[PDB]
C-alpha cells in the first residue's frame, strides 16, 4: 500500500511517501528532503457551508522541537503559538497555492505541514512546500497543476545555488523563494545585497527552471497514487444577464469612473447599481436573483476599470501609469524618541520610529536549529483608523508580521554589524493611513529614521510597489498602486532597493503569459520609481547624523 | 568586484540559451 | 494643511495639531504638552450594524515603550496585552464620554490614545484626554460639548497643584483626576491621604476651574478646523403608547414596585409587562415590535420608580434614603490562611484573604517611565455565580481591574512602608455575592484581612456605595445603592477612608444640575455611613494583632 | 443561617456548611476535610436557551495559592490560565455527573470548585468532589442522586489505604480515584504498579464500599437544607412515531447495518432516514414536525446496533466480539528523533516520538503544595486530519491534556528513577488517525519509543479500550472498541499493563446493573486482547536498545 517515489532534486534526493501516515486526511505525503522530514495534510471539506460566501483556506506550517532532538522551551516545555518563522512560512505556503483553486470553490481546505526530522543544516520549508504540492495532486480535490517550489542564493563565483543551506546562505548575497506551476511563475520572495534587476531575474527563472523536477515527480506520484478527482462543476455564468447590464445601463459605469473624487464617483456608481438592479433584477425572466444583479454589475465594473487603464486613459485618481503620488518627508517628528520619520506617499502615512539599546535587549530567537540573538526588529503595525475603520485592537497578524518582514527584508542589506555598530535596533512602524502599499513607506521611513538616530547604515533604501494588469496581449504597468487597484491588477509586487540595486524583491503572479519582457519593462519602471522617491528623500537626509542621539547609550 | 558588479551567471538560464544559440548556429 | 493650535493650561504650553497625521480617521489629533505627545484618533462608522440595540463605544489607550527611548522587555520584545495602568486609563478616558453622545446613537464609536514620546515626568493620561476631546470635537460626530480633564495633587504648604508631576506626586496628599464640561463635572476618580470632605470638594471645583482653558481651546480649534456636523436625527418618542400605558396601566406599575420580595415582584411585573405587549401591541397587525413595548414598559417603570425614590416613598427593598443595610462580619474564616475576613453587608458578601510574601515577592512593574516594583498587590475576583449566573471563568475584564484598583485605592493609604514592614501584601478580594458594590465590600473586607494577618496598618477603613436621584428641583440620596438602583441614579459616588478623612472618591455624574451644596450634602451622608460602617468593624477587629499569623510567609 | 453537617469519612471529620457563603448561587457548600477547605457553588439557568440541542455542563476547578498561604509566581502574580493539574480535576468531577442528569434536561449548568485552604498534605479534588455532590443535592437541580468519591492507596502489608494523603502515596502502588452512586459505580481513575485484576477490582469495590457515608451525609443535608425541586417534566416518548418507524424500517436500517463498508454504510442509511423523513414529516397536519422523525430515525439505529451486539452477530466492522483489529507496528520511523516509533491499530495510528534532554529540561511545576521539578512529560496531540476534518489549530483542550494524562499514567510504572537514568524525557504522541481508543495506542507507542531510545524501562507495557453493551440481563464484552462503538456501549473500560499486572485503569460506567462478575469478565477479556497485543509488539522491540542513541547525550 505505501506507495514511495525518489526524485532528484538538484542533487538531493527528495523522498514522497503517501499510504503509511495519516490516511483519513483526503491527501497526505511525507516529504524527506536532505535529512530533513515533513509531514503534509490537506483535508478538504466535503460539503460547502450554507451561506459560504468566501473560500476558507487555511495552512499551517509546524516546527516540532523534538525533529531537532530537544525538548521546548520555555515555562510550560511544550510548543505553543505559531512563531514568527512558522507565521511566515505559512503565508509562504498560503499565497501560492490560494490562486490556483478554481473559482466558485467554497469548500473548506485546510494544509498542514509538520517538520518531524531535521539534522538543522537547511530550512525545512522547501519540503514542506513540495510535501503541499504533493498532498493537493494525491487528493483529488480541484487544484489547479501541480506546483513547485525552490530557494535560489547567489555567490559572485559560484553562481547562483539551488536550494542553498543554511551555511552556503551565510556567504551569499541573495536570499530567494520562487513557487510556480509548469508554465508561470506564481510567488516571489526575496532578500538580497544590492543585486541589479537582471540578477535578481535570472535568478527567478533560474527556480522556475529548477523545480520542474518536482512537477514532474508529483505529477508520477499523482498518476499513481492518486484518489478519483472531486465531481466539483465549476457554475455556469449569466452571459444574458451580463450581456445585458453590459448595455443597459453600462455607459454611466463608463461616465462614473471618470471622477477621480471618492465620494462622488462611489455616490454616482452606487445609484448606477440600484437604477439597474431594478431594470433587471435577477435574471429578467422572474426577475428573482437579488445580489446576482448587483455581482454581475461588479463584473462590469472590474471589466471596465482594466479595459480603461489598459487602453491608456486616467486612472481612477486622475494620474498616469507612470506617476508617483505627492511625497512629504518629515525628519525629527518626536521630541525624546532616538530616531523618528513621518513619511507620507500621497494618502499612505507611515510613522516610523528606531530606538537604540544595549546587547540584553536584543531578542532570544528560540529558532529549531537552535538558539540565536537578533540584534534587529522591526515591528510593523497597522492600526484600523489607517482605513477609516473599527476593529480589533490586539496582537499583530498575519498580515502584519509579513508586512514587517518585507520591511526588514528591504532594509536589511544597510544595517550595520555589531563590530560596525554594537547596539540594538528596534524600529517600529506603525501606519497612520493606509491606500496603498504601506511596507513600502515602512521601508523609506525605516531608512529615515535610522539615517536620523545616528545609525551608519550604508546608503538611504526606499520601497515601491507596483501592478500590472494585461488584457490579452496588452498589458499596462502601474507605478504606486493604490489601494482600490491591489485586488484588480494580475501581478503585484513590491520592489525596495538603493540607488545600486534591489534589497528585496516580492511578487504575486496570478495569470499565465508574464513572459521575460514584460518583467524587465515592469522592473525598469520600478526603478525609475524608486530613484525618484530616493532623489526627493536625499533632500531632507542624505547621510546618518554626525553624533548619535542625544538619548542613546 | 561585489556581486553588483558581476554579470550574468554561468548558470542562468538565459546565458545558457544564448550559448546554445551561438554553438548551434 | 496642518492646524496648530497652541494654548497654556495653567503653566503648561499645550499644543493641538490637526490635519497632518491620521487624515483618514473621522476626528485625529496629535498633543504636546509638558514635552509628552500622544496622538488620539477616534473613527466612528456611518451607519450602525442593523439589529444593533446597544452603543458600542471602545476607548484603547496605549504606551509605546520608544516614546521613553526603550526597547520593551519579555521574550518577543513587542508591546503585546494591555498593561494594569494601560487598561485603568482606557477606561478613565472611556468614563467621561460615554454619557455625552446623543440618546440613539448605535454609531460604532473607537477611540484610540498612542502615546508617542515623553520625557518620563508626568503622566501622559492628561494629555490623552484632551486630544480625546479635541478629536472628538474635529470628528463631527454628535458629541455634548468638549470636555476638559486635570489633575489635582495637594501639598498642605502649596495648596492644590495642577497636573502634578511624578515627584511632585511623591509629596502629595491628593491624586485626583478631574474631567468634566463648561458647566458640569463628569467624573472624579480620587486617591487621598485621609482628606476632609471640604478639602477633597474643593479640589474638583479647582479642576472644574481649571480645564476651562482646554474647553476653550478644543471649542477654538472646532471653529477652525472642524469637519462639518453629522446630520444624525434623533429618534421621536412614541407620546402616544407612553400616556396610553402611563394611563390605563399606571397604578398596576406603582403597586408592583411597592412589592419588596424580589421574586414576587418580577412575577408580578413580568404579568403587567405580558398585559402591556397584549393590549397596546396591535394597532395595525401589529401596533410596535414586542420590543418597543418592552421598550416603553421599561421606560415607564423607571420613570416610576425615581419619582417614587425622589417623593419619600420607600426604595425597592423598603428602606429609608440613610439605611446601611444590616452587616455580618467575620475574621480569621479560613484556618491556613495568613489572613481572612468575611464582609456581608445584605446580600453584597466578600471573602477577602491576605497573605505576606518576601521582598522577592514583589510584582515587577515594566512603567513607560522605569522598572518598579510592587510590595502590595490588590486583586479583585467576581465570579457570575456571586450574581447567580452562569458565565465564563478566565482573565479579569475591565470592571474587575478597575474595582480592585479602586479598592487599592481605598486602602493604600494605612499600607505600612517597607521600614517599617519589609514584607510583601498579596490581598484577594472573592466577590462571593453581589447586589450592590462588592468594591466597597472589599475594601472594608482588605481593612480587617490585613488587621487579621497582623499587618500595622495605620486605622481601619471603610467604604460605602451613595446615590443621587435629581427630578426637576428635587433631589434624593440614596445610602449604599443596590445592583438595581445604578442605573436609577444620576451621581454614583463611592467614598472610602477612615473615620478622620477620606483615602479614596469615586463620582461619576450624568446630568447637568448638581451644584456644590448638593455634593456637600451628598458627602455628609456618605460620611455618616462610612462612620456607621466603621462603628461596627470596630467591634470585631479593632487593631492589628500583637503577633504574625503562624507563617510569616 | 448557617447549617452545618458533620460526618465519618474512615477516620477524618468532614463538615459541610452551606447558607453562610454564595447565598446567590444555586447551591453552594462549604466543604472542610483533612484541613483542606474548598467552596463548591452549583448554578442552574432557570430556562433552556432556544434552539439548544446539547446539555451545557462546566466544571470549573481552581487552586487559589492563599491557600497555601504563597504569592503565585510569574509575572503577574495572579493565578491566570488553569494548570494541569486544574484541568484534570475539572474532568474528573465531570465525568461521574454529566451522566446523572436527565436526558433532555437542557438548562445550562456551571460548577465551580474553589480551593480556599489547604495544610499541603493531601489532595484536595476528594473535597471538591464531595462538595459538588453537596452543592448539587442542595440545589434543586434534576440530578438523578447524591454520588460519593474516594482515593485509594495499596501497600502490600497496610492493604487498602482509604484517601491516602501526599506522604502516603509516595509507598503506594496505587493511585486510585473512585466515584459512584448508592446502587452502582460511575467512574474509576487509576494508577497502579503492575497489580493484578483482582487486587485491582478490589480497590474499586473497597471505595464503593467507604463512601457510602458521603451518599449518607448529603442524603441528610438535603433533607434539612436542601431548596425546593425543580419542577422539570421530561419529554414523554412518541411512542407511535416509533412504533411505525421500527414496524416499517426495521429490517432495513437492520441490513443497513450488516454492511462493512463505510461509505456504502453511509449511503444505504441516508437513503432510508430521506425516506423515513419524506413520509411522516412535514407542515401538513399529521407530519411529525421538523427533525424530531429525523432524530427518531437515529434513535432506531443505536437500538439496532445494540441488539446486533447482544445477540451475537456481527460487529459493524465484521469483528466479533473477541477481535483486537490488525496492528502494524514500526520503531524508529524517523532519523533524527531520538526514539520513535508508529503504531497502527487498523484505523486508530500513533507517532510517538521520545526525547532525551538534562536535568535544566525539567519542568517546574507550581503546584499548590510548591515547587516540583518533573524529569518526564507526555504530550498528547490530537490533530482534526487525525479524523479528517477541518478544525482549529492551537492549543491542547481538555480532551487532550486526559489523554496525555491516561498515557502517563499506563506507562509511569515502567519508568527508570534519576538514580538509574539521570536524564529528562519528553514524550509527544501524534495522533494521525483515529477511529478507536488513541490513547491506548499512545501507550503502545511510548513503550516501542522509550525501548527504541535505549531508556532502561522495566518492560513493555500495551493498552486496550474496551467496552460493555447490556441489554437487560444480557451482556456483551466489545474488544477494542471502534469510534462508532464509542456511544453505544454502556461501560467503556480502559486498561493499560504489561504481562504482569494492571499499571492504568479508567472506567465510565453509565448504568446500573454492572456487578462484580460482569468487571471480572470484562477484565478477564482485556487481559487476553492487552497479552496479544503485547505479544505481537515484542517481536518486534523487545528489550531497551543496547545503548543511548548515538545523536542523544
Amino acid at each position: 500500500n505505501p506507495v514511495t517515489k525518489q526524485f532528484q532534486f538538484g542533487q538531493s534526493t527528495v523522498t514522497l511517501e503517501t499510504g503509511r501516515i495519516a490516511r483519513q486526511a483526503t491527501g497526505a505525503v511525507l516529504v524527506t528532503m536532505d535529512d530533513v522530514s515533513v509531514l503534509v495534510t490537506v483535508v478538504g471539506a466535503k460539503s460547502p457551508a450554507e451561506g459560504r460566501d468566501f473560500f476558507p483556506l487555511s495552512v499551517h506550517y509546524q516546527e516540532k522541537t523534538y525533529a531537532a532532538g530537544r525538548i521546548p522551551g520555555g515555562f510550560f516545555k511544550r510548543e505553543g503559538r505559531p512563531s514568527e518563522k512558522e507565521t511566515l512560512t505559512s503565508r509562504l505556503i498560503d499565497r501560492p497555492i490560494r490562486p490556483l483553486f478554481p473559482e466558485g470553490f467554497m469548500n473548506e481546505v485546510q494544509v498542514v505541514c509538520t517538520v518531524v526530522s531535521t539534522n538543522k543544516k537547511s530550512d525545512p520549508d522547501i519540503a514542506a512546500m513540495i510535501g503541499t504540492s504533493a498532498a493537493l495532486a494525491i487528493s483529488g480535490i480541484p487544484f489547479a497543476g501541480p506546483i513547485g517550489a525552490a530557494r535560489v542564493g547567489f555567490h559572485p563565483e559560484i553562481g547562483y545555488i539551488l536550494n542553498p543551506t543554511y551555511e552556503q546562505l551565510q556567504s551569499s548575497s541573495l536570499d530567494m523563494v520562487v513557487a510556480g506551476t509548469e508554465d508561470a511563475v506564481l510567488m516571489v520572495e526575496s532578500e538580497a545585497d544590492e543585486l541589479t534587476e537582471d540578477q535578481m531575474l535570472g535568478a527567478v527563472l533560474f527556480a522556475h527552471d529548477e523545480f520542474q523536477a518536482v512537477i514532474r515527480a508529483v505529477k508520477e506520484l499523482a498518476a499513481e497514487a492518486g484518489k478519483p478527482a472531486w465531481d466539483w462543476k465549476a457554475p455556469a455564468e449569466n452571459t444574458v444577464l451580463v450581456n445585458a447590464i453590459k448595455a443597459e445601463l453600462g455607459e454611466a459605469i463608463s461616465q462614473a469612473y471618470t471622477i477621480t473624487i471618492k465620494q462622488d464617483r462611489y455616490n454616482r456608481l452606487g445609484e448606477l447599481r440600484d437604477q439597474a438592479v431594478a431594470l433587471f433584477a435577477g435574471e429578467e425572466e422572474g426577475k428573482f436573483p437579488a445580489s446576482e444583479v448587483k455581482d454581475v454589475f461588479g463584473l462590469l465594473e472590474y471589466r471596465t476599470v482594466r479595459e480603461n487603464i489598459v487602453n491608456g486613459k486616467p486612472r481612477i485618481d486622475g494620474r498616469d501609469t507612470r506617476t508617483v503620488r505627492p511625497l512629504r518627508i518629515e525628519v525629527g517628528v518626536l521630541g525624546k524618541t532616538h530616531g523618528s520619520a513621518l513619511f507620507t506617499r500621497g494618502e499612505t502615512q507611515a510613522l516610523v520610529v528606531a530606538t537604540l539599546g544595549t546587547a540584553r535587549d536584543a531578542q532570544l530567537l528560540d529558532t529549531l536549529e537552535g538558539e540565536r540573538k537578533d540584534a534587529f526588529m522591526l515591528h510593523y503595525n497597522f492600526p484600523p483608523f489607517s482605513v477609516g475603520e473599527c476593529g480589533r485592537m490586539g496582537s499583530p497578524g498575519r498580515r502584519e508580521i509579513g508586512h514587517g518582514r518585507l520591511a526588514r527584508r528591504g532594509v536589511a542589506a544597510m544595517l550595520p554589524t555589531q563590530d560596525e555598530f554594537p547596539y540594538t535596533i528596534r524600529v517600529v512602524s506603525e501606519i497612520t493611513e493606509s491606500n496603498g502599499s504601506s511596507s513600502m513607506a515602512s521601508v523609506c521611513g525605516a531608512s529615515l529614521a535610522l539615517m536620523d538616530a545616528g545609525v551608519p547604515v550604508k546608503a538611504p533604501v526606499a520601497g515601491i510597489a507596483m501592478g500590472l494588469v494585461k488584457e490579452g496581449e496588452k498589458f499596462a504597468v502601474l507605478t504606486d498602486i493604490l489601494g482600490d487597484e491591489d485586488h484588480l491588477g494580475d501581478m503585484d509586487f513590491k520592489v525596495a532597493g538603493t540607488d545600486k540595486g534591489v534589497t528585496a524583491l516580492q511578487m504575486d503572479i496570478k495569470i499565465n503569459g508574464i513572459t521575460e519582457e514584460i518583467m524587465e519593462i515592469a522592473l525598469g519602471q520600478a526603478l525609475e520609481a524608486r530613484l525618484n522617491i530616493l532623489g526627493q528623500m536625499n533632500q531632507v537626509i542624505a547621510k546618518p547624523r554626525a553624533e548619535l542621539s542625544e538619548n542613546a547609550p | 568586484v561585489p556581486a553588483n558588479a558581476t554579470g550574468r551567471a554561468l548558470n542562468d538560464p538565459r546565458e545558457k540559451r544564448r550559448l546554445q544559440r551561438e554553438a548551434e548556429r
